[PDB]
């Protein structure tokens, strides 16, 4: 509900422009936490 | 990671390093690729400076170095983007070089 907003509203009140500007080139390694490509029976899909 | 630069001098003393690891890692941390390139060449040449002295048999350990050290130095050349401060400071060591170590005065001329 629209109650729990009262600390949402009060946190996107902030203007930035000196982050957009800068862009972290750390990386990760996201292969770890993904589903590759496969082929799963509709029955499978339709249960889900 | 303001404090990230305190590991160059550490890197820099290794002999073998790639130089594009040197690169990635001032990419990462935003470091300055010149002045750590420049350091690196200015201490380079002065390892094998400070290796000699160590005896009378320094001079054959350091006559192998010396074509691996031109070989080393002259790749890493094109990388930087501002060598007017490190040729300055070539010529600053080259006048503080020895007369009679006349390979120092053949590297450093040829990356000049």
């Amino acid at each position: 509900d629209e109650d729990n907003k009262l600390e949402v509203q009060k946190v996107s009140n902030t203007q930035y422009h000196e982050v957009m500007n800068l862009e972290p080139e750390n990386t990760l390694d996201q292969h770890s936490f993904s589903l590759p490509t496969c082929r799963i029976s509709e029955s499978v899909k339709k249960l889900m | 990671f303001l404090t990230k630069k305190d590991l160059i001098k550490a890197l820099v003393e290794n002999i073998d390093m790639d130089t594009s690891l040197i690169l990635e890692y001032c990419s990462t941390f935003q470091l300055d690729c010149d002045a750590v390139l420049q350091l690196f060449i200015e201490t380079l040449l002065h390892n094998t400076n400070a290796g000699q002295g160590q005896g009378d048999a320094s001079m054959d350990s350091a006559k192998r170095r010396h074509p691996k050290l031109l070989a080393k130095a002259l790749e890493m050349v094109p990388l930087l983007t501002s060598t007017k401060d490190l040729v300055i400071s070539l010529s600053g060591i080259l006048h503080k070089l020895d007369p009679y170590d006349y390979e120092m005065i053949e590297v450093v001329l040829k990356v000049i």
